[PDB]
């Protein structure tokens, strides 16, 4: 029969059960805020059992004006979502409460939000190279069709206008379905890629799942795997190619650590929870193309103070095929999309996949941005003059390699109102050739700003 | 065709048993995260390997007056409160032998690649202590990485330990891996006393780079004679806990056999983190960068195994290759350096050398093997005597 | 390579089609098979017997 | 050569298929032939049968100062209430429930009590000047005796007094001849707690007034024309004294320990059917043999096991269930 | 009277006595393992009083296999260790069982673990100096007949080749006995050495005890104090000078750090226990030697983090006569043994006791190096041509300097192929103030790199 | 109210000599020693 | 979001305000701005960063 709350912490509630009739674990329970100015049917995630029929939950809604022994019924299954194409351009929540029209997908398949990871056996390493059309992208870090892909960086450097040049760039022309999971970022930024995707007409193409910040950090956590079991849903049943947005995935780690400290586990490292691996693969090892079916995923990630070596990103380092580190320095030059080309890496960037020119243009790059960044340390005092002549040639050439790598994009419109600029993979290759060739060291610095382009180059070169 | 396929189902039918023993229970009373607290067993032993309803193993790590903490290998979800735990009456142990070969396994043993079931000779408990000083033998026969780099500047032989150690893409698991290729052609010789075995254990690394592991392995057709011992992020904390000892207990089967070995952990940092997670689980007080205490007992406990047994031990050995992840180029970490101080050498990957072109990137200097020219040909001894200490210079 | 590689798969989908075909065969044996598979087991399992 | 391994690989498959399929096929068959024939009561009596020839061929939660001390008070005890009546030894576990009660409820005067110390004259001179007005000497004897030793923790003098209290009314049993009588009736209760979880976590003092939880059993449980009146007393003194612990397990822990007055152990046993009283001897006996004891055996009958027997005694099971052998048969299949 | 385990974490076991038999602290205790492939004698050491008869034991052997309430049986004594002549030539564990030939010892004497150190009355300073052979060491560091010498070093930078190699040259010239203590080391490290003192013929006058790092926290904690123990019978009961080399100490300190939060002692520093300063004293205190009988240490100690400011180096610091702190740097600069010429130092080197010739040299080397430290800095940004021109030079003979510090060892043929060499003390000095004075200014840097002396220097100088 | 004054008179109540209940590493506990 | 990152270093020099520009940002401004302001200021915010 019904629990019993027993204990409120927070967003984190313990309820008494009787002797047994304990739910499982993850398992959803309803409980009720009877106060009028915010009453509710409190949903609560089964986290732990702590003993003597007591289990530790984790609150979806906020547990404002719960009262210790109100009923707690347990629903014998745990936080389900709709899926189907009927989720396709809608806006759903963490609990799967559709909010552009509240009586959406109750009579929709329901999936649970927690389901194992494809079998080992089913997995297969994806190689397709994905062409953005972002030079730095395809150049350096050339994304994997089916493979998961990160944008990795710290306050204010270009994640979510990167995330909306990629939905500009990939899912604008996608032959499939979409998915975009907000998890811990702005409802600002959540209303605006609504009406951004409803004005282009990919919103009928995409399914919205929203956990934004103001929610406690249950939401905040499960709001991914809900998302992720959207995606699921169309890379299994239904056979479609699948895109999976996810923004921002360390809000998934952050809510993780705040519900560790309610739940009484020990602090990790730097106060992270301490399955912050194990919480953290849970949810990535599902977000994997399987050998017929294709998920192409890619995920802001936040860097606390800029600190790359904070335990959340050294995490999800590990699981993923692309990787673009964004950084601080090279957001202050304005060469955006703020890139560090010698952080940034790629699986696929092997001659065997990218090509030999390819991959040997993207070498000498980075060999010639690695002598810039080594030779850092003189020029912070001493400036360009000091240096060798080699050296100073190869700096020349590295100042505009570094701002040939920027790029005018579309989602920059908004802010520069100077429109988009795509470049093919040929066309980035032969110019990044001739540009560590020297063939370009001619021109003026200023020229190689936000240009896309050799021709687009040509002309802003002319123009000074 | 179709007799075999009959008879072995009626063989098992045949073998089936209706004994019954004296098992004895406990009953869950706590249980989250993959630790699981089991009131009752008064007989269970220490690192005892306990049995919950679901086929879900556990290991007794903490053994109180009131209940026995166990650690959940496996999927913990349904790990309920008063679910019975039954003793295996066995220490924590892996299933080992010739079957393991080109075989994908949990870190229990049990086969992941989807194929059957392995017909392991025997078990080996993961806690068998490593041979003693008057067990071995000088390391002095090489172990061919086929990269000029380690050949030339830092050896490995066989029988020592090579902490391969670096930041992120740097190369390690490139180096590892055509270490394991390198040895088709000894392996093709049918000669145990040239045949190198390999171990590839995989921790925290997400499925799809162990299945770009295993193709590499397959085109080189090194899957003939290694095994991948994965430990995937999605498993518990458990699974990267016990990884690397399953890995060594496989190996050190063969190597008590006399036939030499090839462990590769990729990535012992990522043991050190699932065991820091297990022991916070378990509310032992951390030490340092919150790890447990015994980290270094860790990792000591699991490498101090690779040895060359003497010759009245039948003269196998065990080369590992441990991996460390080394957070913003930072060799004088905690982990890092208890795995270096633990290892017989290390090659140090920079991530600078690396995009300089020096592929693979041994920062020379850094880089060292003591065992040194012990662990090469005369020739190349020869030719590369101070190779190192030249280029450091 | 390109040669190997195409009998390689030629090779493989002519298992994959008599070897199909060859499992066929073993499963209409083992569909008599069963029933005294599953006698015998329920035997072993009940003891005495039947 | 790849290839060709490829292609072994498939064949191996396939034959992991072929026989996977035929194990299943031969197991799903064999679980309905066991079903339908452990189905009938002469074969599920030939199976129990078969299960006992098989088979016939086959204070410790306390520390060192509270285990010493509660051993000390029960000789105590066994010395002063030999000479007792039953009213009497009535009086004595009424005085102590009361006491026990008091010091739950005054926690300070418990610290005050309970905390150990060299000379025991003081609280000796305290527990006089607060309980000697109060209660009846054999009582405040009782008391004396465990206040004046030392005790690991505050609530170990809670628990041994309620012990010596829980003692009274089996010796008012054992003088009576009522300990057959009080310990099945008390396996009763102990089966209607199991049957009514939520009533066995209602009955939980610490949450409550113990005087409406012993309302509630009043109302409940002991208020059944039928109920022997000891089994009642000793259960209301349990639950009026429960200090959180689980309704449920307290009163099974009381039977336990009636039993252990005895001298038996208590074996729980799961059965398909209500044995024979033939079966019923037979599994006393071979389980006595086993284990060296007088063993009392409770019969939980429960289709689920679907055929032989299975034990649970102390930390040790016997597993004969049917659906046990169908469980081994399923997960070892190649 | 036998007690019984109640509780057991990891290499800590509770035992449960009864009132009238609770062992003393620091005794054996013995309990049984029974399973088949871990079955043993498992030696506990008490280490608190719990109370209630509850006392809390370091387990000697890994507790896998062990069972709560497993009779535990009281020694009666600490653990003791065979001492007299018959330990010398053979290899024991920190137990004091022999490894090369089992029950050697089991009818020898056997003293007690655990004795206090020798009174301050019967100490003295020792100011005799050890002549090794080796250039950095004789000059800047001169080791301590009947003193306390130590090697610091970061993970990884040549204690173990260094200890080796002094091992070669004191005791392969040394008539007295010596005992080895590999104290948490590789295990491969103490096989070569035991089979490099069998072949040396050196085995028979030393004796060498194991606890190496394989062994769980007990023996690391207790096999230093055990080869201590046979040191002292040898100083002691015997008259005799006596070599205690110990490899590597920090993990005494180490093994105490990973028990210490499992018996109830709250963390202190990073992460080290509290009584770090008192074990390490008790220990080191003991290895001192007394008038009339001489024990000179030579204990390796271990850098963590590579850290020098660590607490256990710092704590370690003040109970050594001579100290060689390798490392990193040089080792990488690829200046083999990597001893660090200026943060090494040694109290012997007094010109009232090494001659005011060669303190006058250590001291202008010292000065020389710790110059060029300083302009290293100006160096890197600035360049060489813009130092002043006496500094210019002093850059020259201070790079000549530290490359001479540099020898081929006769541990390190393997490292280098070359065979040692023997550089005499007089031949020290004479050399490094001709280097100072510029007399070997001319020759180029790789003239003094790994050459062993002034005739070999000429050698590699002509050869070049 | 009572209970309170028996507590007062106990508490009130207190060669003086105490037993070692802990012993170890340097720290040792000692009840009783009411005027220490 | 976005910040007006008021420099300390510009504050001691006269610069009152001392918006940082380049640092400085509006993400959700430029939309909100009256059309004249932001005929005029289009090309501001370039010639300070310049
Ligand atoms: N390509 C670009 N061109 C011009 N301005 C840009 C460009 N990319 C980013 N910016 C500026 O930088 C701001 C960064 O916005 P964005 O939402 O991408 O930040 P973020 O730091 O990745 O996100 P968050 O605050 O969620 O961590 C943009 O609002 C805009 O002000
Ligand atoms: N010697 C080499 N020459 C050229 N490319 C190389 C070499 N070694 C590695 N790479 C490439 O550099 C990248 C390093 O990948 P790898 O998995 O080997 O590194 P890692 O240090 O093990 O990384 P991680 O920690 O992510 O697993 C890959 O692109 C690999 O193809
Ligand atoms: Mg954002
Ligand atoms: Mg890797």
């Amino acid at each position: 029969t019904a629990g019993r709350v027993v204990r409120i912490t927070g967003p984190v509630v313990d309820v008494e059960f009787p002797r047994g009739s304990v739910p499982e674990l993850f398992n959803a329970l309803h409980a009720e805020i009877t106060f009028g100015a915010l009453a509710k049917t409190l949903t609560l995630e089964v986290a732990q059992h702590l003993g003597d029929s007591l289990v530790r939950c984790i609150s979806m809604q906020p547990t404002d004006g719960l009262v210790r022994g109100v009923e707690v019924t347990d629903t014998g299954a745990s936080i389900s979502v709709p899926v189907g194409d009927g989720v396709k351009g809608h806006v759903f929540n963490a609990l799967g409460d559709c909010l552009d029209d509240p009586g959406y997908g109750k009579d929709f398949e329901h999936w649970s939000i927690h389901r194992k990871p494809p079998a080992f056996s089913d997995l297969e390493p994806r190689t397709e190279m994905l062409e953005t059309g972002l030079k730095v992208v395809d150049l350096l870090t050339p994304y994997v069709r089916g493979g998961k892909i990160a944008l990795f960086g710290g306050a204010g450097v270009g994640k979510t206008v990167l995330i909306q040049e990629m939905i500009n760039r990939i899912a604008r022309n996608f032959g499939g379905t979409s998915v975009f999971a907000g998890v811990g970022e702005r409802t600002r930024e959540g209303n605006d890629l609504w009406v951004e995707l409803a004005d282009a007409n990919v919103l009928k193409d995409t399914a919205l799942v929203f956990g934004q910040m103001d929610e406690p950090p249950g939401t905040r956590m499960r709001v991914a795997l809900s998302a992720l079991t959207m995606a699921e849903f169309f890379r299994d049943e239904q056979g479609q190619d699948v895109l999976l947005f996810i923004d921002n995935i360390f809000r998934f780690t952050q809510a993780g650590s705040e519900v560790s400290t309610l739940l009484g586990r020990m602090p990790s490292a730097v106060g992270y929870q301490p399955t912050l691996a194990d919480e953290m693969g849970e949810l990535q090892e599902r977000i994997t193309s399987t050998r017929g079916r294709s998920i192409t995923s890619m995920q802001a990630v936040y860097v606390p103070a800029d600190d790359y070596t904070d335990p959340a990103p050294a995490t999800t380092f590990a699981h993923l095929d692309a990787t673009t580190e964004l950084s601080r320095a090279v957001f202050s030059k304005g060469i955006f999309p703020a890139v560090d080309p010698l952080a940034s890496s790629s699986t696929i960037l092997d001659p065997a996949i990218v090509g030999d020119e390819h991959y040997r243009v993207a070498q000498e790059v980075i060999r010639i941005l690695q002598r810039y960044k080594d030779l850092q340390d003189i020029i912070a005092i001493l400036g360009i003059d000091e240096l060798s002549e080699e050296d100073k040639q190869l700096v020349n050439r590295a100042r505009r390699i570094e701002r040939f790598l920027s790029q005018n994009m579309m989602a920059a419109e908004q802010f520069t109102g100077q429109p988009g600029s795509t470049v093919p993979l040929k066309e980035t290759i032969e110019a990044f050739d001739k540009l560590t060739k020297g063939e370009f060291d001619h021109l003026p610095e200023q020229a190689f700003f936000l240009i896309g382009g050799l021709d687009d180059l040509a002309k802003k070169a002319e123009s000074l | 065709s179709a007799a075999d396929i009959e008879g072995a189902i009626e063989d098992y039918v045949s073998s089936f048993s209706a004994d019954t023993e004296r098992e004895e229970i406990g009953t869950v009373i706590d249980a989250g995260d993959g630790i699981a607290h089991v009131e009752g067993l008064p007989s269970v032993m220490t690192q005892e390997l306990l049995e919950f309803p679901g086929g879900v193993l556990g290991v007794a790590l903490n053994l109180d007056e009131h209940s026995v903490g166990a650690v959940i290998l496996g999927e913990f979800e349904k790990i309920e409160e008063g679910q019975q735990v039954k003793r295996t009456g066995e220490v924590l142990s892996v299933p080992v032998g010739d079957a393991f070969l080109g075989r994908v396994v949990n870190p229990l043993g049990q086969p992941i690649d989807g194929q059957g079931d392995i017909a392991a000779e025997t078990r080996r408990a993961l806690e068998l202590q490593a041979p003693s000083v008057v067990q071995r033998q000088s390391v002095s026969e090489p172990l061919q990485t086929g990269i000029k780099a380690i050949d030339a500047m830092t050896p490995i032989g066989r029988g020592q330990r090579q902490l391969i150690i670096g930041d992120r893409k740097t190369g390690k698991t490139a180096v590892c891996v055509d270490t394991i290729l390198n040895q088709r052609e000894a392996w093709l010789t049918g000669d145990p006393k040239q045949q190198v075995r390999c171990v590839y254990v995989a921790i925290g690394q997400k499925g799809t780079t162990i299945a770009s592991v295993k193709r590499a392995l397959e085109e080189g057709g090194a899957m003939e004679y290694t095994t991948i011992v994965a430990a995937p992020a999605s498993d518990a904390a458990g699974f990267k806990w016990l990884a690397p000892y399953t890995g060594s207990a496989i190996g050190q089967h063969w190597m008590y056999n006399g036939k030499h070995v090839l462990i590769v952990f990729d990535d012992l940092s990522k043991q050190a983190d699932a065991y820091r997670a297990i022991s916070l689980l378990l509310r032992r007080p951390p030490g340092r960068e919150a790890f447990p205490g015994d980290v270094f007992y860790l990792h000591s406990r699991l490498l101090e195994r690779c040895a060359k047994l003497s010759d009245e031990l039948g003269g196998g050995s065990m080369t590992g290759l441990p991996i460390i992840e080394t957070k913003a180029n930072d060799i004088s970490a905690f982990i890092p350096t208890n795995v270096i101080s633990i290892t017989d050498g290390q090659c140090f990957l920079e991530s600078d050398l690396f995009n300089q072109g020096v592929r693979p990137a041994i920062n020379v200097g850094v880089s060292v093997s003591r065992v040194g020219g012990a662990a090469q040909i005369k020739a190349m001894k020869e030719v590369a005597g101070s190779l190192r200490l030249d280029l450091s210079q | 390579r390109a040669q190997a590689s195409g009998e390689v798969a030629q090779t493989l989908t002519q298992a994959d089609q008599q070897l199909s075909a060859q499992g066929d065969q073993v499963r209409s044996g083992l569909e008599s098979s069963v029933d005294g598979l599953s006698a015998k087991l329920a035997s072993r399992i009940l003891g005495v017997d039947v | 050569a790849q290839g060709a391994q490829q292609i072994q690989l498939m064949r191996q498959q396939l034959i992991r298929q072929l026989r996977t399929g035929l194990g299943a096929e031969a197991v799903n068959k064999a679980a309905e032939i066991v079903r339908a024939h452990v189905a009938d009561p002469q074969a599920q009596s030939a199976t129990v049968d078969r299960f006992l020839s098989e088979l016939e061929q086959m204070t410790s939660r306390l520390r060192a100062a509270s285990r010493q001390s509660l051993a000390a008070l029960v000789e105590k005890f066994d010395s002063v209430a030999g000479g007792l009546d039953a009213d009497g030894l009535t009086n004595l576990a009424d005085e102590l429930a009361s006491v026990a009660k008091l010091l739950l409820s005054e926690t300070a005067l418990n610290k005050h009590l309970a905390e150990p110390t060299d000379d025991s004259a003081p609280k000796v001179r305290l527990l006089e000047r607060l309980l000697s007005d109060k209660v009846s000497a054999t009582t405040l004897d009782l008391l004396r005796t465990a206040v004046s030793n030392r005790w690991s923790t505050e609530s170990n003098l809670i628990d041994a007094v309620e012990h010596t209290a829980r003692l009274a009314l089996l010796k008012r049993a054992e003088i009576a001849g009522e300990v057959d009588e009080v310990e099945e009736q008390l396996f009763r209760f102990g089966r209607v707690l199991d049957a009514e979880p939520r009533l066995s976590a209602l009955l939980s003092d610490y949450t409550t007034p113990a005087e409406g939880r012993v309302a509630l059993l009043d109302k409940a449980l002991t208020g059944r024309p039928g109920v022997n009146q000891t089994a009642a007393a000793l259960l209301s003194q349990t639950v009026g004294l429960l200090r959180g612990e689980r309704a449920d397990e307290a009163v099974i822990d009381l039977a336990e320990l009636a039993v252990s007055r005895r001298g038996e152990v208590v074996a729980h046993v799961s059965a398909a059917a209500e044995l024979s009283d033939a079966q019923r001897t037979r599994l006393t006996e071979v389980l006595s043999r086993i284990y060296g004891r007088p063993v009392s055996v409770q019969l939980h009958v429960d289709p689920e096991l679907l055929g032989g027997l299975s034990i649970t005694v102390g930390d040790e099971v016997i597993d004969g269930s049917i659906a046990s052998r169908l469980a081994a048969a399923q997960t070892g299949l190649p």
